[PDB]
RNA sequence: CCGAGGGUAGGGCCCGUGACUGGGGCGAAGUCGUAACAAGGUAGCUGUACCGGAAGGUGCGGCUGGAU
RNA sequence: UGGGAGAGGGUGGUGGAAUUCCCGGAGUAGCGGUGAAAUGCGCAGAUACCGGGAGGAACGCCGAUGGCGAAGGCAGCCAC
RNA sequence: CGAUGUCGGCUCGUCGCAUCCUGGGGCUGAAGAAGGUCCCAAGGGUUGGGCUGUUCGCCCAUUAAAGCGGCACGCGAGCUG
RNA sequence: GAAUGCCGGCAUGAGUAACGAUAAAGAGGGUGAGAAUCCCUCUCGCCGUAAGCCCAAGGGUUCCUACGCAAUGGUCGUCAGCGUAGGGUUAGGCGGGACCUAAGGUGAAGCCGAAAGGCGUAGCCGAAGGGCAGCCGGUUAAUAUUCCGGCCCUUCCCGCAGGUGCGAUGGGGGGACGCUCUAGGCUAGGGGGACCGGAGCCAUGGACGAGCCCGGCCAGAAGCGCAGGGUGGGAGGUAGGCAAAUCCGCCUCCCAACAAGCUCUGCGUGGUGGGGAAGCCCGGGUGACAACCCCCCGAAGCCAGGGAGCCAAGAAAAGCCUCUAAGCACAACCUGCGGGAACCCGUACCGCAAACCGACACAGGUGGGCGGGUGCAAGAGCACUCAGGCGCGCGGGAGAACCCUCGCCAAGGAACUCUGCAAGUUGGCCCCGUAACUUCGGGAGAAGGGGUGCUCCCUGGGGUGAUGAGCCCCGGGGAGCCGCAGUGAACAGGCUCUGGCGACUGUUUACCAAAAACACAGCUCUCUGCGAACUCGUAAGAGGAGGUAUAGGGAGCGACGCUUGCCCGGUGCCGGAAGGUCAAGGGGAGGGGUGCAAGCCCCGAACCGAAGCCCCGGUGAACGGCGGCCGUAACUAUAACGGUCCUAAGGUAGCGAAAUUCCUUGUCGGGUAAGUUCCGACCUGCACGAAAAGCGUAACGACCGGAGCGCUGUCUCGGCGAGGGACCCGGUGAAAUUGAACUGGCCGUGAAGAUGCGGCCUACCCGUGGCAGGACGAAAAGACCCCGUGGAGCUUUACUGCAGCC
RNA sequence: GAGCUAGCCCUGGCCAGGGUGAAGCUGGGGUGAGACCCAGUGGAGGCCCGAACCGGUGGGGGAUGCAAACCCCUCGGAUGA
RNA sequence: UGGUUCGUGGAGCCAUGGGGGAAUCUGGGCGGACCACCGCCUAAGGCUAAGUACUCCGGGUGACCGAUAGCGCACCAGUAC
């Protein structure tokens, strides 16, 4: 967990890397990848909509079942489980006894070689999908649909989990990944676990050379640069910000809230986020 | 050390070439006055 | 060949000494407070941590070498 | 070999009292605090009372001058 | 102001004299030696170094002496920067 | 007659600079009206990981031959990439199309936009990626994997034979993949041979020799051999692969699992077809019936879709195999054989350059492959050389100053200078040895030394082969020889001590700045619950992201260590269903106009009425800010201490004459003979200070300070020598500039610095090489500075609007 | 107008040779078992030296240039951002 | 909000982006806010020659040019570059 280098290199001092232990299968599906296409943050005009992306490592896209649901009744196999790129996740592969292949976002505690299913009638056992309303309050969770049948949106990078706090009418109250309160449909599917890989976030990338890799371009502060550029241009030498503090486009970036006052979503959110 | 033309027969017709001018009105105008001005060719010559 | 030693370069140990700096001891009648000895007027002491002109104070845990 | 007491250790779970916050109700002129006050909180509806919800910490009675451990130390209850 | 390149250093001089040294003098509170002060004198001479961009100045070691000033603060169609 | 006017023409500078790398030339013969320059020969020199040879782009006849020399060629020209004319580029297999998909572009359906237009799944287009059949030699003045020779191969059509449930733009398999390292066996290529073949050679003292010199191959179907790649076989069930399916997928059972078998490539052999040198003759003949063998080195290439480790997790689609649906099983497909058919476009030539890009026959720039040998530890490095290619399209003399590039130097050795700038020194390999400090990796090639050639003798292990000889790679030991000197030549660190800044490798002002600036891992703040926030767009649509709070946006700080204090009064942001103010709208007290009148029309107070602002709070790794005056101790001095005024609060730690200190070279110490710089300290900090971070910090740096050693032409202080220029002769022949010129010194005068005025002095006429004081010398209508009710970038609590948001 | 230049997207290609010797594995020691130590093996890295290639540090030359950014000597990176 | 001489003006008229929304002659618009009288005209469908504009083209004519003029072009010019 967390494999740490000797410092015989000045950037080998402090990179360290995953462990890696939970794979079993360092090649993907076949049928279950595609190309996917690097946008290097440019637009379908052409245009830089997102600054500072490109140049990392190719990938290819693997399909993962955010649906689960399709197969309500049929247990699979955990066959394997494997690297992402393109998540913090780990994937697992599933056999369904269908014959069916398919990738789920891999939980953690679970072993290839288990049987995971989905549906109404499935146990509270790690890997098992259910509607939300037949899951028992308290229940750890991941891969949580926003509105059923639209697709898992919530919890899912490594680590993150939701908890199901209790009932109130057709809809259950959850708590997320970013301490808020929010009622989701009971009819929204779930998976019961939290999303493995929790020492994702412990990684220290070590030099430069590793945020190039992920395609993450340098950052280049508004203090850096020149008035026509950023409300933080110029100065005579450095400069304190000598406004409040603002981004490129000149809205302020210490606390100015942002979220959309007349939301219909407002509704569903019992309370804010934690810290 | 390197200068500016950098000759590409396939670059010449796909940038100035003559189905170029066809696909917009700025093209459009471009051969209408240049045939206006009776041009002797009204778009670079490449060789193909 | 060896060789007293001379020469070159680099280490180690000890002694003297140095602008200045740190506390220490001692010094009949200096300044500031009053922390301890009575429950010493907030029981004291304690390891640690933070803080404060100073003795000290305070937090956590501990001891009775604590009075009623 | 056959037995016995025990807060001895570790892991995993789990119960209620109470404090705090938030929601709702009902309700009004102060609450809180000290040696005495004041800061503070309260007509933007606090305190006191009821209902619900969220969370963390410590285990009241039994508890004793008691028991266990090499010492530091170990106290709700359940299982290994 | 349809441009007179601006500090200092180097090189290369040349001039003035209110003379730093050498030469000639008077006065001296000039015994001697060595000084002080003024007069005459521009022929020649007037060092090497440490610091600083420095001019200047301070210091080290000497010296007969280590002079002051002018020449677009002499000299960038001569160099340096 | 002037506009630094416009256009043209012609002068001055001037027979001046220059004639484009310092790789280099000389002679003989020839051609011609004419020759340093063209052709031929010999001699010399230069490149040879190229300055040699293939390929691509770009160029577009420049290619080959004949005849020419006006211009072009920096001179010449008889020559040419020039002029005229004639000739020259040949493909089923090479490259591209009649095949595939990539980003991207386009675009049925569909969406959007005043118009023009913008998007957009499928589809289509799009290549140097995928896929797909030719190798050797010969021939031409000029093309050749293209013509010809030999030996091979593909696809379409039709036929015959045999086989089979045939059949597709649909399902499935496959195609199908990274980086680093790398095994086995081969080939490319190279080295050696006492062997095989070869025209000759014996010089000048010796050698008739195991002598010298030249050469000892290439391509090749099936089969076979060696080395490798891919690949389980059978049955049962099936609900998944958007219909079907015997294929695939999943489960169960049997058999076979480092194999074998089957299959596909590489290499070798292989019927056969080729090639074949020095030398000597005149590109050709001969050599020649040429020989065509053994040994060794050996890839980065091949077998290949090989293997291992690793994280950043590494295209698609067709060809192809298989599965079946309609349909059809007189068909259709598969296999083999045979004949027939096989289109379009490119192909000349230059191609690191005189033919491309740079206005030039321009020292510049331009992607891929091959790139020999010997020695130096390796190598594509360095030196020399093969093959092949050149001597750079002005030359001949001379032997000045001065310039560039280069060599050396007595004694001294940084005294030079802003600065050791520059140039010395050091220099590879092997062995010995190597400090503070440290994040334990390093600092480290620290430092400092010793070795290095050749001959003879003995000796160890390795690859090949076989276990031996031979060949080849690594050594150990002993005795000697020579020189001033043995990485004898070329290529190849000077070192250390201590400060500042920045952690670090990186990045940057193309073309005056490479840095301390930017970036950077890491830290904190804040926004965002997904049709996210945010960004681009009028929009549709996109990016964000086929991601989902361990995620994404914005901002500051900038590895790491130890830390980051107090102030929320003002501005910002966050919160606050009360209160105040609040526009449209609601309301309609009450007036007004007009009409004979019902009516029509106008204005209008209270009162309700949003966000915003006001108001009450919170909030600093949010904008920011963090005092003054007076007094006090048993010597003096200084104040731990007290007084009072003010503030929102009064600068904590740490650091300090500093990249910050004005006074200032502060003061004291160190270093020095001497230290305005440097280091260490003190603190009256003009005017440090804690994420515009504070203080440190091993390592790192073409950054910037200071010092020492070494060593030097930097210097005292210069001298000599080399080449390339300058100089002279022959050839060609510019430039800016220029009112006109018959254009001297001084002292004056003058718009205040006079060749040109006054007075005096000096001076025969004209040049060449030189130096730069003047012609307020040339160049650019001064960038500084001011002015203009000139302009542009940028800012904000300047004004007024707009997008955006509420 | 992105045939220059800046960034990104797709698909290809390139980086002689030498040095240092991380994790891992193996063996030995060690212990109750361990950690850990030693040796061999291995071949990591915005590691080290140095061509090609990419740069442009310092000086000199050039300055109506060979060149509207060049030449020479010196120097940076050279498996990687 | 646009048009008109009309820039919010006492601002009608014509047109229309939004909200409300009739009537068929005893219906409706206008005569510069509005009201009355007096008058003018019949919206929410369409077409319609001529008299007006211009000169790529062809003629005729100049107190128009005469090769630096007149067209950029008298000529192989939108060419060479
Ligand atoms: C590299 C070569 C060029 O020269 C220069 O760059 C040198 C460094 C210059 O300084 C030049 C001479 C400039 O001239 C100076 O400009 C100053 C503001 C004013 C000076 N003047 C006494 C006051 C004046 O001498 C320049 C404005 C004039 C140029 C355009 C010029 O005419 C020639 C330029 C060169 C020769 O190409
Ligand atoms: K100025
Ligand atoms: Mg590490
Ligand atoms: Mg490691
Ligand atoms: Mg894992
Ligand atoms: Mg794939
Ligand atoms: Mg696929
Ligand atoms: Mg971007
Ligand atoms: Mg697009
Ligand atoms: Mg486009
Ligand atoms: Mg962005
Ligand atoms: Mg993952
Ligand atoms: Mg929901
Ligand atoms: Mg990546
Ligand atoms: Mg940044
Ligand atoms: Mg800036
Ligand atoms: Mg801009
Ligand atoms: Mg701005
Ligand atoms: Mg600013
Ligand atoms: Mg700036
Ligand atoms: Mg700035
Ligand atoms: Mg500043
Ligand atoms: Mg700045
Ligand atoms: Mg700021
Ligand atoms: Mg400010
Ligand atoms: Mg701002
Ligand atoms: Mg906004
Ligand atoms: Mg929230
Ligand atoms: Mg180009
Ligand atoms: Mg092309
Ligand atoms: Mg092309
Ligand atoms: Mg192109
Ligand atoms: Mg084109
Ligand atoms: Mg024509
Ligand atoms: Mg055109
Ligand atoms: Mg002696
Ligand atoms: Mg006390
Ligand atoms: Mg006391
Ligand atoms: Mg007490
Ligand atoms: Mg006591
Ligand atoms: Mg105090
Ligand atoms: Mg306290
Ligand atoms: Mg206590
Ligand atoms: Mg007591
Ligand atoms: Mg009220
Ligand atoms: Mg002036
Ligand atoms: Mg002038
Ligand atoms: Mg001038
Ligand atoms: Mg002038
Ligand atoms: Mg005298
Ligand atoms: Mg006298
Ligand atoms: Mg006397
Ligand atoms: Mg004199
Ligand atoms: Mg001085
Ligand atoms: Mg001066
Ligand atoms: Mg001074
Ligand atoms: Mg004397
Ligand atoms: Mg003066
Ligand atoms: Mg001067
Ligand atoms: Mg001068
Ligand atoms: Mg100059
Ligand atoms: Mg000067
Ligand atoms: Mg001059
Ligand atoms: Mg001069
Ligand atoms: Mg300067
Ligand atoms: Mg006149
Ligand atoms: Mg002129
Ligand atoms: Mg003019
Ligand atoms: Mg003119
Ligand atoms: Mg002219
Ligand atoms: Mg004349
Ligand atoms: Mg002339
Ligand atoms: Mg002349
Ligand atoms: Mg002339
Ligand atoms: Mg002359
Ligand atoms: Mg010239
Ligand atoms: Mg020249
Ligand atoms: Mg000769
Ligand atoms: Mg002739
Ligand atoms: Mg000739
Ligand atoms: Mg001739
Ligand atoms: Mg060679
Ligand atoms: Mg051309
Ligand atoms: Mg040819
Ligand atoms: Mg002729
Ligand atoms: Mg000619
Ligand atoms: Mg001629
Ligand atoms: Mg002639
Ligand atoms: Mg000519
Ligand atoms: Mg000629
Ligand atoms: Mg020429
Ligand atoms: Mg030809
Ligand atoms: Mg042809
Ligand atoms: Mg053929
Ligand atoms: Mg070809
Ligand atoms: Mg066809
Ligand atoms: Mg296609
Ligand atoms: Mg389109
Ligand atoms: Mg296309
Ligand atoms: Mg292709
Ligand atoms: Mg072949
Ligand atoms: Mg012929
Ligand atoms: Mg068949
Ligand atoms: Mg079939
Ligand atoms: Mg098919
Ligand atoms: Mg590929
Ligand atoms: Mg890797
Ligand atoms: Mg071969
Ligand atoms: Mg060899
Ligand atoms: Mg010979
Ligand atoms: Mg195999
Ligand atoms: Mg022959
Ligand atoms: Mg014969
Ligand atoms: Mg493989
Ligand atoms: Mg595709
Ligand atoms: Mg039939
Ligand atoms: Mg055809
Ligand atoms: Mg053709
Ligand atoms: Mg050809
Ligand atoms: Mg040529
Ligand atoms: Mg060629
Ligand atoms: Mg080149
Ligand atoms: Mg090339
Ligand atoms: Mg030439
Ligand atoms: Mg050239
Ligand atoms: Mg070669
Ligand atoms: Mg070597
Ligand atoms: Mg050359
Ligand atoms: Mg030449
Ligand atoms: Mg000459
Ligand atoms: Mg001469
Ligand atoms: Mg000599
Ligand atoms: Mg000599
Ligand atoms: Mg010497
Ligand atoms: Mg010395
Ligand atoms: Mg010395
Ligand atoms: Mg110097
Ligand atoms: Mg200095
Ligand atoms: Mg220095
Ligand atoms: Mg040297
Ligand atoms: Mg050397
Ligand atoms: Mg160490
Ligand atoms: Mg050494
Ligand atoms: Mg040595
Ligand atoms: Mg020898
Ligand atoms: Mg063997
Ligand atoms: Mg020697
Ligand atoms: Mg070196
Ligand atoms: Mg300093
Ligand atoms: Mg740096
Ligand atoms: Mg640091
Ligand atoms: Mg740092
Ligand atoms: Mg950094
Ligand atoms: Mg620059
Ligand atoms: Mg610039
Ligand atoms: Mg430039
Ligand atoms: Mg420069
Ligand atoms: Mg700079
Ligand atoms: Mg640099
Ligand atoms: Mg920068
Ligand atoms: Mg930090
Ligand atoms: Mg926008
Ligand atoms: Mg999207
Ligand atoms: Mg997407
Ligand atoms: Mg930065
Ligand atoms: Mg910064
Ligand atoms: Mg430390
Ligand atoms: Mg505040
Ligand atoms: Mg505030
Ligand atoms: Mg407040
Ligand atoms: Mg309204
Ligand atoms: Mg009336
Ligand atoms: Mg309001
Ligand atoms: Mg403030
Ligand atoms: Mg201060
Ligand atoms: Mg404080
Ligand atoms: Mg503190
Ligand atoms: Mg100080
Ligand atoms: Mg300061
Ligand atoms: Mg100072
Ligand atoms: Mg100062
Ligand atoms: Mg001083
Ligand atoms: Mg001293
Ligand atoms: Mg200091
Ligand atoms: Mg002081
Ligand atoms: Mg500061
Ligand atoms: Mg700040
Ligand atoms: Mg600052
Ligand atoms: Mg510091
Ligand atoms: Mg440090
Ligand atoms: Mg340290
Ligand atoms: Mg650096
Ligand atoms: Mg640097
Ligand atoms: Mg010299
Ligand atoms: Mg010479
Ligand atoms: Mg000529
Ligand atoms: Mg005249
Ligand atoms: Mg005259
Ligand atoms: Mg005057
Ligand atoms: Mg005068
Ligand atoms: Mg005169
Ligand atoms: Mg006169
Ligand atoms: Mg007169
Ligand atoms: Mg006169
Ligand atoms: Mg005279
Ligand atoms: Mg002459
Ligand atoms: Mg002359
Ligand atoms: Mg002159
Ligand atoms: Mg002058
Ligand atoms: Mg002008
Ligand atoms: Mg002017
Ligand atoms: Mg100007
Ligand atoms: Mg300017
Ligand atoms: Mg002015
Ligand atoms: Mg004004
Ligand atoms: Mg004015
Ligand atoms: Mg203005
Ligand atoms: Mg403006
Ligand atoms: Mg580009
Ligand atoms: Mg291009
Ligand atoms: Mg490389
Ligand atoms: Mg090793
Ligand atoms: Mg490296
Ligand atoms: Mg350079
Ligand atoms: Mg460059
Ligand atoms: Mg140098
Ligand atoms: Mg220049
Ligand atoms: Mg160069
Ligand atoms: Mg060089
Ligand atoms: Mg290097
Ligand atoms: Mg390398
Ligand atoms: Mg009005
Ligand atoms: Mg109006
Ligand atoms: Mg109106
Ligand atoms: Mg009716
Ligand atoms: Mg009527
Ligand atoms: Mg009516
Ligand atoms: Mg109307
Ligand atoms: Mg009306
Ligand atoms: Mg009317
Ligand atoms: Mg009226
Ligand atoms: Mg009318
Ligand atoms: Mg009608
Ligand atoms: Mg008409
Ligand atoms: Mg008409
Ligand atoms: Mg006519
Ligand atoms: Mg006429
Ligand atoms: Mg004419
Ligand atoms: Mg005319
Ligand atoms: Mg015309
Ligand atoms: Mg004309
Ligand atoms: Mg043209
Ligand atoms: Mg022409």
């Amino acid at each position: 967990a967390v494999k740490k280098f000797k410092p015989y290199t000045p950037s080998r001092r402090f990179m360290t890397v995953a462990d890696f232990s939970e794979i079993t299968k360092t090649e993907p599906e076949k049928s279950l990848v595609k190309p996917l296409k690097k946008t290097g943050g440019r637009n379908n005009q052409g245009r830089i909509t997102v600054r500072f992306r490109g140049g990392g490592h190719k990938r290819l896209y693997r399909i993962i079942d955010f649906k689960r649901w399709d197969k309500v009744g049929i247990p699979a196999k955990v066959a394997a489980i494997e690297y992402d790129p393109n998540r913090s996740a780990r994937i697992a592969l599933l056999h369904y006894v269908d014959g069916e292949k398919r990738y789920i976002i891999a939980p953690d505690g679970l072993q290839v070689g288990q049987q995971v299913v989905a549906g109404p009638d499935a146990p509270i056992q790690v890997g098992n999908a259910l509607p939300l309303r037949f899951i028992p309050v308290g229940t750890v969770v991941h891969a949580v649909e926003l509105e059923p049948k639209k697709g898992a949106k919530l919890a899912r990078a490594a680590g993150t989990s939701a908890q199901i706090q209790g009932r109130e009418g057709d809809y259950v109250i959850l708590r997320l990944p970013s301490g808020e309160l929010r009622k989701v449909h009971g009819e929204c599917y779930a998976t019961v676990g939290a999303v493995g890989n929790a020492d994702h976030k412990n990684i220290v990338l070590g030099k430069a050379g590793r945020s190039r890799w992920l395609g993450r371009r340098p950052h280049v502060r508004g203090a850096a640069m020149n008035p026509v550029d950023h409300p933080h241009g110029g100065g005579e030498g450095r400069a304190p910000r000598g406004r409040p503090p603002a981004s490129p486009w000149g809205w302020q970036t210490k606390g100015l809230k942002t979220r959309k006052r007349r939301k219909p979503s407002s509704r569903f959110i019992i309370a804010r986020r934690k810290k | 050390m390197k200068r500016t033309w950098q000759p590409n027969r396939r670059k010449r017709a796909k940038t100035h070439g003559f189905r170029a001018r066809m696909r917009t009105p700025g093209g459009r105008k471009v051969l209408k006055r240049r045939r206006q001005k009776g041009r002797w060719r009204l778009t670079p010559a490449v060789r193909k």
